[PDB]
């Protein structure tokens, strides 16, 4: 299509630096606008990177409530690319594995298993996540 | 014709209970089915 | 306008257009009129085809005077025309006599108009049957005026779709000792038998006439009467 | 009359 | 089939066929065009002569329904003259009641409703003529409306009624009418009328030209003979 | 679908009790090829309709199915244009007569009640045909608030939370029913966007601010105004950006 | 019972509708619900799929003018 | 005013049920002026919701005294609302299987109220419930007597749906009396009447 490609290449490190500085909500809003542009553009590789960067940003900053709300919103966007959501969930289950705090991990697992419910492209993750939940 | 159908339906009700002889209850149920239901 | 009658006598001696107007009536929404000992109840199936229609915007049960009301079965616009005619005739009677028109007199005048539309030139008969309820001399009155202009005094009757089975139900469920509330219960049951789907407080219209006059029941009262059914 | 038509 | 014998009868497809037949009566007549330019409206009529015996001016399809409104007709000329008289009386009543010249929008909306009054009953037949009302004033500006036998009045920049209506509209669309003045639009109207005329078919036409604009102080008049002849010469030259 | 005599040529009953002439008048509404959608909000009512200008010769300022019956009442017409103008003129006359005789503005429900009473005579007398037009009136009432009333050739009439007329009446009705089921008292911008979205989605046009006419009435200013192309463009851009 | 539905789907919403449909129509409604679920790469049928399938399959023109009753 | 207390009770629903019981009972015990169109609907809704809550808390004293106490209040609201409230309260008491011993007493009180209000359908439903209560309280002879009266009355009005239930109750009563021929005859009558109509799955299951 329009092939943003480098357009997100310029943005992502800048917003990462701003997030490290302390600006997240404005930054995640900017990535929401960029994700809207890419999703309307149907750019799979750009949208997947946008979602992955967003969830990584909310994870590294320990914004657990913000991470869960962002996951809920991003998974529910209009005409979302299925592979982008698949990559986002694949990145989020790694954070699930890394997290050791039981309540935070449980809430993140519940959110991930509720966004991946009934979807084939993320059937494996919701499987493995379920296994993890069972172990817990 | 409705009376004859009532007789046949009384026989059918006797059959549904795997009975050999048609009883008065069978005739009353057949009357109810033939007249009221249909 | 045409000056020749559009309703004529068939070789079998039938006013065919009147029969066709009655056929149009029998295809309308069901309506039930029950005359209790202490009043009359007029119920009808005011069911819309979508939620977009404003249920309270138009009412099938409309008052004529403070003590007389109509409910139709047939075509809506014809009933609105006959409602205006009945109200105008009631106003004429009141202006002449300084007294609200008796139910029987209003029924007679309305039926005269409906007959005029079966003989006048270039017009078709009204495609509606009118159930008229009133209270006069401390006594309830229920009448039915058909498209032909013929009026009948009914203790309990049903018009519209599935009206024959409604009548048969009314024969086995009506006694002259019925009270107004039990009459409303019986009318709602009669509608329910011909009803398809579920009856809410909005998809039926009920009006009652008693010593206090005629009034169409609000949806809340219909809701209570319907909760009494189940 | 007017009130009946209007409501 | 009986569904087209009266105007009070709807076809099973919801079309009044009597009105459509009246429209076909208009489509059987010669083409009259009208162009609304920057500073007025110009009417041109391809008035065929059916015989050399008719004098120069007979069957005038360009009427004067008021001092500031002109009317170009196509179809039944008897119905056209009846509607011209109806519009004349409408404008006269407007002046006698309100005290000023009738706006073209109101005259169009009134004569169109009189026309529509004949498309509902079996006691009368729809008018078999379609007509364009054109006018100009300093306040309202140049206006041009067309009314068909059904009674649909629509404002236009360039309109044509007759059997060569489509070709005339195609030729009109080439014009930049919104910028040029009447003195050029008369020449272009003559050119279009000559282009759409069919000489091998019904021939020997006369160009009836009229206009209403600021150069006539908002008065509808026949185009002066010198200007009409200049436009005729330009139109003839344009045909090579 | 039985017939006996002239039951298909004049407004008389068929053997099964149907007025075929009225149904043909209903089918006449779709002859124009246009669809109108009216949506009622918590404090506003909006009428939107596609305007078709086949050629640049037509003066687009005159192709308007939105008519200002009164200052506080507007309407959109669907169907035969001449019959639409007739119904509009009759509605204006009835509104003026109501204002003169009773001293106050005619209620929106009563305006279409009178218009439907007028059109019912056409379905009873055989010397005239029913008007092949549908009127949708919108207006702000003193107490009831916004009011939308469709008004059909048969003399039927009803109030509406959101209605539609024309070729795509049923699809637009389904869309508006789905929207209403969500039970949201829409604001002015939401009502305009809902009407525009209904028309666009049903027609699949992705409107430009020259292909639709929008007329609104609001409680704050209970007057009927036709939105300009810039005002329509604002709503179009707002819809596009979401 | 043979389809992986979601608990958010209430069949009584479509059962109570007054449409006179046959058993094949009901099977087609369920089949199109599954079709819409498959289109969005899902193995669980949601309520929106059933609503869209019912609207698609029934596709009933009104065919009845309100002035007749 | 009282609507604020209604919302407070609704909030207390998430809390202890007895905690909201205080608010609802205070609203019910509140005296009313002549009409108070707002207050009467709130009071009726509070009565209904308090009865609904007592249907879970299972307080026989409160639920039983509600019906015997709101009897003057039934003369203020409309007849339809009064009948609906009576039906709801009595049905909630009877569905509560706790045999407090006064079910027959207040069922007969409601029957007397229906006779006073001349509500024949309501009285017939209450009489069928009373026959069921008599069977459940080993009062077989009174059950048979009331069942015979109700059987004749329902036969006159062609109410087959309730007639089947009353005939089944009579059959159960006769079976409890170890009178097999009469129980079989009553069951036969019930089966024929059921065959004459459409039986809801509950009624058909009971008949089977």
């Amino acid at each position: 299509e329009v092939d943003y490609s480098a357009t997100v290449d310029q943005r992502l490190p800048e917003c990462a630096k701003l997030a490290k500085e302390g600006r997240l909500q404005e930054v995640i809003e900017t990535l929401l606008s960029l994700e809207k542009q890419t999703r309307t553009a149907s750019d799979m590789v750009s949208t997947s990177r946008i979602l992955v960067a967003v969830v990584k940003m909310c994870y590294e900053a320990k914004e657990w409530d913000l991470l869960n709300e962002n996951i809920m919103l991003l998974s529910k966007r209009r005409s979302q690319l299925k592979q982008a959501v698949a990559k986002m969930v694949q990145q989020c289950c790694t954070y699930v594995e890394e997290i050791t705090d039981l309540p935070i991990k449980l809430r993140l697992i519940d959110t991930l298993r509720m966004v991946t419910e009934g979807k084939i492209y993320v059937e494996i993750e919701r499987a493995r996540l379920t296994k993890t939940l069972a172990t817990i | 014709a409705e009376v004859k159908g009532v007789c046949t339906e009384a026989g059918m009700y006797a059959l549904r209970e795997r009975r050999v002889h048609v009883t008065q209850e069978d005739f009353e149920m057949a009357v109810a089915k033939v007249m009221q239901k249909d | 306008g045409y000056s020749f009658s559009l309703t004529t006598f068939s070789p079998s001696g039938k006013l065919v257009q009147i029969e066709y107007a009655l056929a149009a009536v029998a295809g309308g929404a069901p309506s039930v009129g029950i005359k209790a000992a202490n009043g009359v109840v007029l119920a009808t199936e005011k069911k819309q085809k979508s939620i977009l229609y404003d249920e309270r915007s138009v009412h099938k049960v409309e008052p004529i005077t403070k003590h007389i009301g109509l409910v139709y079965s047939g075509m809506g616009p014809d009933y609105r025309v006959l409602v205006h005619r009945a109200r105008k005739l009631a106003q004429q009677y009141y202006l002449v006599y300084q007294e609200p028109i008796p139910t029987a007199q209003l029924v007679q005048r309305v039926a005269s108009v409906m007959q005029e539309y079966t003989q006048s030139g270039g017009v078709r008969p009204f495609g509606v049957s009118l159930l008229i309820c009133g209270w006069n001399e401390g006594r309830p009155y229920l009448f039915q005026s058909d498209p032909s202009g013929a009026y009948f005094a009914w203790k309990a009757t049903a018009m519209g779709k599935n009206y024959v089975n409604g009548k048969t139900f009314l024969e086995k469920r009506y006694n002259e000792d019925l009270e107004l509330e039990d009459a409303i219960h019986t009318a709602i049951l009669t509608l329910k038998e011909s009803f398809e789907g579920q009856m809410t407080e909005d998809n039926i219209e009920v009006g009652i006439c008693n010593e206090a006059g005629f009034r169409r029941l609000t949806p809340t009262e219909v809701k209570d009467y319907l909760a009494a059914i189940a | 009359l007017h009130s009946l038509s209007t409501g | 089939t009986g569904y087209d014998l009266s105007a009070s009868t709807f076809s099973p497809d919801g079309r009044v066929f009597q009105v459509e037949y009246a429209m076909k009566a208009v489509e059987n007549s010669s083409t009259a065009i009208g162009i609304r330019c920057k500073d007025g409206v110009v009417f041109g009529v391809e008035k065929l002569v059916l015989s050399k015996l008719y004098e120069e001016g007979s069957n005038k399809r360009l009427f004067n329904v008021d001092r500031h409104v002109g009317m170009a007709v196509a179809g039944l000329l008897a119905d056209a003259r009846s509607l011209a008289d109806i519009a004349r009386e409408e404008a006269s009543n407007f002046r006698s009641n309100f005290g000023y010249n009738i706006p073209l929008k109101h005259l169009a909306d009134r004569v169109a409703m009189y026309v529509h009054a004949y498309t509902l009953y079996s006691a009368v037949r729809p008018f078999g003529c379609s007509f364009m009302l054109g006018s100009y004033s300093v306040n309202d500006g140049a206006q041009l409306y067309m009314i068909d036998p059904s009674g649909v009045s629509y404002g236009y920049w360039g309109c044509a009624i007759g059997k060569a209506r489509q070709a005339a509209k195609t030729e009109i669309e080439k014009l930049q009418m919104k910028e040029m003045t009447c003195r050029d639009i008369v020449k272009e109207v003559a050119k279009i009328i000559y282009i759409v005329h069919d000489e091998v078919k019904d021939k020997a036409f006369e160009l009836e030209l009229s206009w209403v604009g600021e150069l006539t102080n908002g008065r509808h008049e026949i185009v002066p003979k010198d200007i009409r002849e200049e436009a005729e010469k330009y139109a003839k030259e344009s045909l090579k | 679908g039985s017939s006996a005599g002239f039951d298909r040529h004049i407004t008389i009953f068929s053997p099964e009790g149907r007025l075929y002439q009225v149904e043909y008048a209903f089918k006449a509404i779709n002859q124009g090829g246009l669809t109108s959608v009216a949506v009622r909000g918590k404090d506003c009512a909006v009428i939107v309709t596609q305007k078709k200008v086949p050629d640049k010769l037509l003066d687009s300022s005159t192709v308007t199915h939105l008519f200002k019956i009164t200052e506080n009442i507007g309407c959109v017409m669907t169907g035969m244009t001449a019959d639409s103008r007739s119904q509009v003129q009759r509605a204006r006359y009835e509104a003026a007569n109501w204002k003169y005789k009773y001293g106050y503005e005619i209620p929106v429900d009563m305006l279409c009640k009178r218009i439907a009473d007028i059109s019912q005579v056409y379905t009873q007398n055989a010397e005239m045909r029913p008007l092949g037009c549908c009127m949708i009136l919108i207006g702000i009432d003193e107490e009831q608030g916004p009011q939308v009333y469709k008004c059909d050739p048969a003399g039927y009439y009803c109030g509406f939370k959101a209605t539609a007329a024309g070729v795509k009446q049923t699809e637009s009705t389904s869309f508006l029913e789905k929207k209403v089921k969500k039970k949201f008292d829409w604001t002015f911008e939401q009502t305009v966007e809902t009407a525009i979205t209904c028309l666009s989605t049903v027609l699949s046009i992705d409107f430009k601010p020259s292909e639709i006419e929008v007329g609104v009435v609001t409680v704050e200013n209970p007057k009927f105004r036709i939105l300009t192309e810039a005002e329509i463009d604002a709503h179009l851009v707002a819809l596009a950006e979401r | 019972s043979k389809m992986n539905l979601s608990e958010e789907v209430d069949l009584e919403d479509y059962v109570a509708r007054p449409d006179k449909i046959s058993g094949a129509d009901i099977n087609s409604i369920c089949q199109e619900s599954g079709m819409l679920a498959v289109r969005e790469n899902r193995y669980i049928v949601l309520a929106k799929d059933f609503e869209k399938a019912y609207k698609t399959v029934i596709k009933k023109d009104e065919q009845e003018h309100e002035f007749y009753k | 005013a009282a609507v604020v207390e209604f919302q407070r009770a609704q909030s207390l629903l998430s809390t202890d049920r007895e905690a909201s019981i205080d608010i609802l009972h205070s609203i019910v015990k509140r005296d009313i002026q002549e009409n108070d169109e707002e207050a009467v609907q709130v009071k009726e809704q509070s009565i209904l919701e308090l009865g609904s809550l007592l249907a879970k808390t299972g307080q026989a004293a409160e639920l039983g005294g509600l019906l015997k106490y709101v009897r003057p209040f039934l003369n203020s609201i409309s007849k339809a609302k009064a009948a609906r409230l009576v039906r709801s309260l009595l049905d909630l008491f009877l569905d509560m299987e706790a045999a407090t011993g006064q079910e027959v007493e207040l069922c007969l009180e409601c029957i007397e109220w229906a006779k006073s209000e001349k509500r024949t359908f309501l009285r017939q439903a209450l009489e069928a419930r009373l026959v069921s209560l008599y069977f459940d309280t080993k009062r077989y002879q009174e059950a048979l007597h009331l069942g015979s009266q109700l059987l004749r009355e329902l036969k006159k009005m062609d109410d087959k749906a309730l007639l089947v239930e009353v005939q089944l109750l009579e059959s159960k009563t006769y079976h409890a009396l170890s009178n097999l021929p009469k129980a079989r005859a009553a069951l036969t009558s019930a089966r024929t009447t059921a065959n004459a109509i459409y039986c809801p799955p509950k009624l058909q299951a009971t008949l089977d």
